[PDB]
Order: structure tokens, then sequence, then C-alpha cells
């Protein structure tokens, strides 16, 4: 009846609960104590990527009121973003389809 | 009992179905560049070859200008390969691959700058270290950096003079190789362009037939591919020119791109030296630290000279590629060195005096003795073609190094009986249910429990033994196998997926701490984080910053695990 | 042989054999044994290449028989079986002519993946913890 099938080494208490661990657990040893070198590596990681995002290499972007407040008149501009076409590049590394976007 | 709503939110079950090659690369591009470029590179991974119109009709973004901008940003990041395929019967259009290794410059950025700081012979000076760090950070952030831009950028001419000085060194070392068409086209398409020309070059009515004309065509194609690949991989033609009454200069018009191959040679040397530091005591492990450093600069290719990825290896007489690889490894005379060659490069700190006990001052005899013990070591670190002059082989070191690293990873993963069983399954080819007992003599219960805990991965291969014509594994006992190739495969998916999980956790913490991180990364706020900040908000920023330092430390520790399994 | 006892493979008894065969080689291979690693990493000494630092099978047989620890006579085939058992678990390195050597044994007993007992888990309710079974 599918219930008499049991190996001799196996028990009856262990079966029937099932479920299993929500996430399999084996504590990895690559989480060891920090060093000064590793902290500085985290720091330089932080400066990098932030460097490219503060640069013009984002291409990810997808109070916008039609009336201009007198405060917004003669107010400091946010930032003149350096355009993708503005940055000088080498033509020979880039395709012909990609030439029309750069300011030649 | 755990709620289905509870899991897949804290359990990360939906991430477990993600392919690591797509998952990690998409996460890296999403974190660094942007969401649109991430979608582009992810779709390029999902479909290897596609045009711009394929992006337009397969992604939500359908605008032509916007996809142009994001694709040119990706190409400038050296993350995309292109080729212009020509249909003779009409208008031709270019396709687009993705650069697998180009994103490592993004990933290895912290490691790349760590080694650009650590490697240099002159690093004690604080200003020089900081400027070389800045220059490498700029070159990796911008892709191809040009001295035409940089020299005009710098304000002090003497500061400008050091800039042109560091570059010639950076190009000799190999950290800066002239970027060209070779870094944007697929290997097999290069091979097909080199393979079709020599088939069209043959005049008709030759006495030879197809077998030998194809032989000569593939031979000539291999020769010309080797030439076209060996010209720009190592070269100094940019820096050769020298103007009158002036120092040596590089070509300022050309673009300088930070390379990766010699950096990974350095990382591999670092991991071998770390192996030695674990393997042997520091008296001669400190010696070995530089023994590879005098051969790492011109060390040969690590996995494939790109003549194995662009073409089918071989069908009959297959050993040719391994034979020629080891042949070149033995032929290259520069890699071979003598003890006189190593005496000029040893630092003053090392003494090499109490290092040897022959029986139970930079002396060329004793370094030669370390070199003999290295070649006589059980692991083939060096080979001795002629008395005194040895060389580093890779025709037989790679399989054993891969076996050792994978096996000790499995050991760190499982229990001592489990590493013992794996060792038996490895050394003893084709073990069985009684051969395990004869070769182990351990407790069968725990042996089999660890065996079951080890079947889950691609660690040991099972077999079916049919006592009758019909194959039923239940009717008759079964044997085991080794099949190490699947094991070396597994250490790619699991580790790449784990790295992708770290990047996902970091980006998600950024997503839920966006406003705090924005108020953090502001110029006047920077260096003044303990004054214009609320108590609880300051505490929150502090603990999350420690948390991301922790995630970066774990990321860095994991980054010493996958480059080894990325070899051949 | 004696390893067969009561139909069970003698958890306690076989383990003490696996930790006595290697022990002799660990003081025999090094110039001073394991005390040469006690002064520190930077002060240990190593043998010259041409010296016969390797141990042969006859020497281990003589040692294990004069020690009288197993209370059982050992065939050379049985000692080869023992070394076949322990060639596993990263023990005596296999050299031609049945020669053995140990390199990081003191480091083990007392990222550099080959030694991880100096690196401890997170041991915290915190996050970002990695698991090798997470992918499956």
């Amino acid at each position: 009846n599918y219930m008499s099938n049991l190996p001799f080494g196996l028990g009856y208490g262990d079966v029937g609960k099932n479920h299993i661990t929500e996430f399999p657990s084996i504590p990895l040893p690559i989480n060891g104590p920090i060093t000064n070198k590793e902290r500085s590596l985290a720091v330089k990681y932080i400066n990098f990527g932030k460097t490219v995002k503060d640069g013009p290499f984002y291409t990810g972007s997808m109070t916008n009121d039609g009336i201009e407040r007198y405060s917004d008149k003669y107010l400091k501009k946010r930032k003149i973003g350096i355009s993708i076409d503005d940055h000088p590049y080498n033509l020979n590394l880039f395709p012909n389809e990609l030439y029309n976007v750069m300011g030649i | 009992l755990v709620t289905p709503e509870d899991v897949m939110t804290i359990s990360s079950l939906e991430q477990r179905t993600l392919n690591p090659d797509l998952f990690l690369y998409k996460e890296l591009v999403k974190a660094h560049l942007g969401e649109r470029a991430a979608s582009v590179i992810g779709m390029l991974v999902a479909l290897g070859r596609l045009s711009v119109r394929e992006l337009v009709e397969k992604i939500d973004g359908m605008d032509v200008d916007s996809v142009k901008t994001t694709l040119v940003s990706l190409t400038q990041l050296r993350c995309v390969k292109y080729l212009q395929e020509t249909a003779i019967s009409g208008k031709k259009t270019t396709y687009y691959y993705y650069n697998e290794e180009g994103i490592h410059i993004l990933l290895y950025s912290g490691l790349i700058i760590d080694e650009i700081i650590t490697q240099m012979r002159v690093n004690d000076e604080e200003e020089h270290k900081q400027l070389v760090a800045e220059i490498v950070q700029n070159v990796i952030s911008l892709g191809s950096l040009t001295v035409e831009d940089y020299l005009s950028s710098v304000t002090s001419d003497s500061m400008k003079y050091t800039i042109s000085s560091l570059f010639v060194q950076l190009c000799e070392m190999g950290y800066l190789i002239q970027i060209s068409k070779l870094h944007y086209t697929p290997i097999e398409d290069l091979w097909q362009f080199l393979y079709e020309k020599h088939y069209k070059n043959i005049p008709r009515n030759s006495p030879l037939s197809d077998l030998k004309k194809r032989s000569q065509a593939k031979m000539n194609a291999k020769t010309d591919f080797a030439k076209i690949i060996n010209k720009p991989n190592e070269l100094s033609q940019i820096l050769t020119v020298d103007p009158k009454t002036s120092l040596r200069i590089v070509k300022p018009t050309v673009s300088l791109t930070i390379n990766l191959d010699r950096f990974m040679k350095g990382r591999r040397s670092k991991q071998l030296i770390n192996l030695a530091k674990t393997r042997v005591g520091s008296v001669t492990a400190q010696v070995y630290k530089i023994a590879l450093r005098l051969t790492e600069q011109k060390s040969p290719k690590i996995r494939d000279p790109l003549t194995q990825t662009g073409l089918l290896q071989d069908l009959e007489e297959a050993k040719s590629f391994q034979d020629e690889a080891e042949l070149v490894e033995e032929k290259t005379p520069g890699l071979t060195f003598n003890a006189i060659d190593l005496a000029r490069h040893l630092p003053a700190e090392l003494d090499l005096r109490g290092s040897l006990l022959s029986r139970k001052p930079h002396s060329a005899s004793l370094i030669n003795s370390h070199l003999k013990i290295l070649a006589s070591s059980n692991f083939p670190f060096l080979n001795e073609t002629k008395p005194g002059v040895y060389y580093v082989p890779y025709s037989k070191l790679m399989p054993v190094l891969k076996s050792s690293v994978y096996e000790y990873v499995i050991a760190s993963t499982l229990g001592p009986s489990a590493m013992r069983l794996s060792r038996c399954i490895r050394d003893n080819k084709l073990v069985s249910e009684k051969i395990i007992n004869s070769t182990a003599l351990m407790k069968e219960k725990d042996i089999r429990s660890t065996l079951a805990s080890l079947i889950r991965y691609n660690s040991v291969e099972i077999q079916e033994v049919p006592r009758t014509a019909d194959r039923s594994a239940s009717r008759a006992v079964f044997l085991f196998r080794c099949k190490e190739t699947h094991s070396y495969n597994f250490m790619r998916q699991n580790l790449e997926w784990n790295m992708a999980n770290l990047l996902f956790k970091k980006e998600k913490l950024k997503q839920e701490n966006s406003t705090l991180l924005k108020k953090a990364n502001r110029d006047d706020v920077k260096g003044r984080e303990n004054e214009l900040l609320l108590p609880s908000e300051l505490n929150q920023l502090k603990m999350v910053n420690e948390r991301e330092l922790n995630v970066f430390a774990r990321l860095s520790r994991l980054l010493s695990l996958w480059e080894v399994f990325q070899m051949a | 042989g004696p390893w067969f006892t009561d139909g069970e493979l003698d958890i306690e008894f076989i383990n003490s054999l696996l930790t006595i065969v290697w022990r002799f080689i660990s003081e025999n291979t090094f110039p001073n044994g394991f005390k040469n690693f006690e002064n520190g990493p930077k002060k240990n000494v190593f043998y010259a290449p041409n010296v016969k630092n390797y141990s042969t099978t006859q020497e281990i047989l003589e040692f294990i028989t004069a020690a009288q620890v197993a209370n059982v006579e050992l065939t050379p085939s049985n000692i080869r079986s023992l070394c076949e058992v322990l060639v596993y678990d990263d023990k005596l390195e296999k050299v031609t002519h049945d020669c053995y050597r140990v390199t990081l044994e003191s480091i083990l007993q007392m990222f550099s993946i080959f030694n991880y007992f100096k690196m401890f888990p997170a041991s915290k309710h915190d996050k970002e913890v990695v698991y090798f079974d997470e992918w499956t």
C-alpha cells in the first residue's frame, strides 16, 4: 500500500514531517574578520561605480511645473551635464550606426 | 511552519532560478551604468547575436536615439562586441555581441587598483601611489583614456611630465594595450573570415584533393590568425617614437585601454604564492613569492590562445593543440631562467642563508637549490630541460591545480569523511560499493550519509548496471564514476550565482537607502558626517555603511575563488 | 584482518591507527620535526633537495611494530592498505617507491583556501551570509 516499503536503516519518526529548511544552511568561511586592507578595498569599491555614475555614463534615466517661479528666475542651475556626444571619442572603435549621435 | 508569502521574500527562491551568467552580468551593469544598459546587456546574453532593431523589437525601449545612446555607452565601456555583416544582395547592417571579459574591468576594478598599488617597485611615496590609483581609476571608468585629453587636462607641466612617464611603464608591463578591432569581434567570426579567404584563394584543377587542400587552408589560417593576434597582444609601436631633444613619448592620438590579461597573470601568481604560503613555511615561501614574479610578466596564455575558442578543437589526431601548447612552453627561452638571472631581482630583506640544511648573501647556488626543490616537489611547479635552467610548465600543472582547488572547496563545504570519500573517488578510478570499503575502512553509515550529501552537486557520477537487457538500477547493484568535468562546471554556476546574490543584496540595500545615500554623497556633507545629521538617522547611516563594508569584504573574499575555475 | 570485528569497522580503533602512522612521518620528514614550526613561520628550516627526506615502507613497519600500539602483527600489504586509507584526508603525499611527505599539517592542526580554520563564519543574525547550498 506504499506504506510497508521501508529500509531497515530508516525509521518511522523521521518520515512524514518533510517541509525541509526554508533556505539550505551551510555557514561559509569567506565571511571572516575584516582587515585594514579589506576595509580600504571596500572603500575603493565605493568610490568606483560612484565615479561612473557621477560621470556622464549613466544611460538609465527614463518640480516639472509649467509656470516658472520668480525664485527659479536667476536661480543657480543644477548642473550642466556633459553630454554623451560632448565627450571626445575615437571614430575607428565605434560603428557607423553610432556616429550620428556624437557631435562630429 | 514557514508561510509561502514569507519565503520568496526573505528566502530568495525566485533568484534561485536565475542563470548565473545572465544574472551576475545584468546585476553588474544595473548597479554600475543604468537600467536601460542593463536591459540591453541582459537581452544580449539571452540572445547572443542581435542587431539594434532586435533590441527595438525585443525591449520596452523602442526609441532609436535612446537605444543608440545606451548601446554606445555600453560599447565605450568595452562591454559590447560588434561586426558588420554584408548581404551582397542588398543593404548590409551590423550585429552586436557582448564583451564577456570587458565587464571584468568593472568587476575587478577594486582588485585592479589594489594590484596597481601593490605591484609597483616604488610605492612608499604617498603622492605617487595616490596619482597612480587615480590614473587607473580614470582609465577604467572611461574605458580608453587618451593622453591627448589628459595632458591638456592637467594644469602643471611637470605634473604633465610624470603622466607621460608612467604610461610607457604601464604599456611595457602590459596593463595598457592599444585597443583595436580585435577587442570588439567574436573569435569564431574572425576565424571564419580568415578561413573563407584561403578557400577562395585556391586556383582550380590542383593535383591535391579536398582533404589536403582543407589541411593547407586551415594551416595557413592558423598561421595568419597567430600573426594577427600576436602583433597587438604585446607591442610597443605606440611608444617607440622619440622626438628630438625630448624624452620617449607614446602616440598621443591613439587611445590607451587598460588591459586584463597580464593583470590576471598577476592575480594567478598571487594565488600560487598564497598556495605556497599555505603549503610551505615562510622561509622559502617568501622566496617563491618573487620566483614567479620574474616570469609572470611574460607568462603565456592562461586558458586558450583564442585558437581554441573560435574553432572546433579536433576530431581525429586530437592531441595536436595540447602538444603545440607544451611545445611552445618548452621552446620559449625568455620564460626559462637561471639562478644568476634570479639573483639580480631578490630584495635585500630576504637572506636565503638558514633556508637550507644540507644534511640531516644572494648566493646563486642556494637559489638554484630552492629551484631544484621546486622542480622536485610533488606538484610540478618547475621543469628542468637542461642542468640549472628551469621553466614553469602548464601542460600538466593545470589539471592538478584544478583538482586541488575544487577538492579543497568541497572539503570546506562538507565534513572530513566527505573529503576522504571524494579523495578516494578521485585517486581510485571507478570505485564501487565494496571498493569503497576496501579503500576506506571508515564507518559506512557516515560515509554514505556524506555521499548522499555530495550527490546533490555535480561531484560524483552515478551509473546504472543492467543485469538483463532492460535497464533497471533497482534489480542489480550499481557503480560510481569520476566525471570531473561536470564538477568543474558546477563551480562556475554556484559561485557566479553567489556573486550575483551579493551584488543583488548591495543594490537592494541601495534601493531601500536611496535618500540616505544621496544625502551622504554630497560634497559639503563629505568629511562632515557627524555634525549636520540627526542622531537616529546618523546611527542608521553608520550601521548600513558598516553593512555595505561587510558585503564588500565578503565580495572581495569570494573574488579569490572564480578566476581559478575560469581557466581551461 | 583485525579491522573486521563484530561486523563493524571499529570507529575508535581504526581512527587511532590513522593518527599514529602519519605521526612518525611528521617528525621524521622535517629536520627538527614539528618543533621546527613552533618558533614561527619565518624561522623554520628545510632539507636540501638531494637529501633522502622520504621514508620507506620498511621503516614505518618497524616503527609500528616496535611501538606495540595495535597489539596486532601487520603485513606489508596491510601497512600499504593503511597508507591507502590515509593517502586520503590530505595526509601522507604519494611519491614513487611509496614515499610520503606532509607540508601544511602543522597549519591545519594549529583567501588562502587551503587553510580555513583561521577564518570563522559570520556567527550573527546578520544578512549577506553566503551558503554553498543556496543554489540547490
